[PDB]
């Protein structure tokens, strides 16, 4: 309850992807969105987008890669040390 | 501010630091609370209702020699209008200045009429014979000017024969950018790192003016107050810690420095929330900066205030209700979706840190403060 759910792509493109989520039980004050490839050895991408928000379009991605993209919700419990509140998916975008 | 009204800016804020220096070394002081302005004030109605060194000491005790008593009452006059200027008065900020006298003494016209006028005071007689009653006058007049936000000036009463000044304050910082009203939930104090105190604490991300003294090991961070008319500065040891170590540092000087290094970047701030309440009884502390006579039963001069020589200063209660709370101005929530807030700094305020308000338009300190032990009951 008190970590995003029902992660998921909305819309695919070769070098984009519109996610959307559902927000946790607790007040969000803003998201952390990371990507990046799976498995793989570059540093992961990310963005914030304000807690109001449960929808996000990551551009720049490569036609028919994997990409693991993480959603963090940020709200009073990860201040001072406290856990991350993550969900992840994998995801191939379409060489199209 | 005029010219005179400056000056005595510059000169309530050095008092204040040489005062809440003094407070500090006392073993017995926990939290500090001091309004310059309010404290200059209670030095100027001592020489308003004073005469010869009783009046003379108060000038002294300020650092205000070279200034005559006209340029002394106008220009701390000013200062106690320019107050409001950063805030909404009568809803964050509520100020009442009492002075009680025995029942057995009856004030001056020309005393009450200067007094009211310059510094705003309230004149009444109190019964010292019951004790509970004395206190609840006193307590009931500090919870209406408050509006119960400082329900009690004192639980004691120790000298129960002169004058009884009584300063009652409800404060409350209107941030420029609000936190959210639901960012806000219970954590630690560190009273000392054995001793740890339950607090609800709000929290918020955003851009602020910040500082890390690695060499000193402390933190310092610029919160602006409402449209930028004044800002609240937090210097915060790395370490849980006894303040006394910085407290060294706390100089007009070091203060420019730490000023001049900041540096405007994406900071997570947590403060406590909660009204702090924080009564100080001013007269040993200023008796031991210059104000002997006007203290002393024997050598003290108000006759100025009262007529005779039946008057001696007993007490300078200066009571505060300061509350950390979310409220603020509103700002563009599109500010989240921005790169500058990727790694932000951590300012987590969960061990004992000084704060000071300053108006950014007169330059002039509004209040200084510590926060080392949160009541311990103001928690949801």
């Amino acid at each position: 309850s008190d970590v995003p759910r029902d992660l998921e792509v909305v819309a695919a493109t070769p070098t984009s992807l519109l996610i959307s989520w559902y927000h946790p039980e607790q007040y969000t004050e803003y998201y952390r969105i990371t990507y990046g490839e799976t498995g793989g050895n570059s540093p992961v991408q990310e963005f914030t987008v304000p807690g109001e928000r449960e929808t996000a379009t990551i551009s720049g991605l490569k036609p028919g890669v994997d990409y693991t993209i993480t959603v963090y919700a940020v709200g009073a419990e990860q201040y001072g040390g406290g856990p991350d509140a993550p969900i992840s998916i994998n995801y191939r975008t379409p060489h199209h | 501010l005029s010219p005179k009204a400056a000056t005595l800016a510059e000169r309530s804020a050095g008092l204040a630091f040489s005062l809440y220096q003094a407070m500090a070394k006392d073993q017995a002081v926990e939290n500090i609370l001091l309004s310059p302005v309010v404290v200059a004030s209670s030095l100027g109605l001592v020489s308003l209702g004073g005469k010869a060194t009783t009046a003379s000491q108060a000038k002294a005790v300020l650092s205000a020699e070279q200034l005559r008593d006209e340029e002394v009452h106008a220009g701390l006059g000013e200062l106690l209008r320019s107050l409001s200027n950063s805030t909404a008065r009568n809803v964050t900020w509520k100020l009442g200045s009492r002075l009680y006298g025995p029942s057995s003494v009856s004030f001056a016209e020309d005393f009450v009429r200067s007094s009211k006028q310059h510094y705003n005071c309230e004149h009444s007689k109190i019964n010292f014979r019951d004790k509970r009653s004395a206190l609840q006058s006193i307590n009931e007049w500090a919870a209406q000017t408050t509006d119960g936000k400082l329900p009690e000036v004192t639980k004691d009463v120790e000298r129960t024969d002169g004058a009884l000044l009584v300063n009652a304050m409800f404060f409350k910082p209107h941030w420029d950018e609000k936190f959210h009203h639901k960012m806000v939930d219970n954590r630690g104090f560190m009273v000392t790192r054995s001793y740890t105190v339950g607090v609800t604490m709000m929290h918020r991300t955003g851009l602020y003016n910040y500082y890390d003294d690695e060499k000193e090991k402390l933190q310092i961070v610029e919160m602006p107050l409402a449209h930028k008319l004044s800002s609240l500065i937090i210097l915060m040891p790395h370490h849980v810690e006894p303040l006394e170590r910085l407290e060294k540092l706390l100089t007009k000087e070091q203060l420019k420095i730490w000023m001049g290094k900041m540096q405007k970047k994406a900071v997570a701030i947590s403060l406590p929330k909660g009204v702090v309440e924080v009564t100080h009884d001013l007269q040993k502390h200023l008796a031991g900066l210059g104000l002997t006579e006007a203290i002393d039963k024997n050598k003290a001069d108000l006759s100025r205030m009262s007529g005779k020589k039946d008057l001696y200063l007993a007490s300078v209660f200066h009571a505060t209700a300061f509350e950390w709370d979310t409220e603020g101005n509103p700002f563009d929530q599109d500010i989240y979706g921005r790169e500058e807030l990727r790694s932000p700094k951590l300012f987590y305020a969960d061990h004992p840190f000084i704060f000071l308000v300053r108006d950014t338009q007169s330059g002039s300190l509004l209040f200084i403060g510590r926060l080392v032990r949160p009541k311990g009951d103001k928690m949801r």
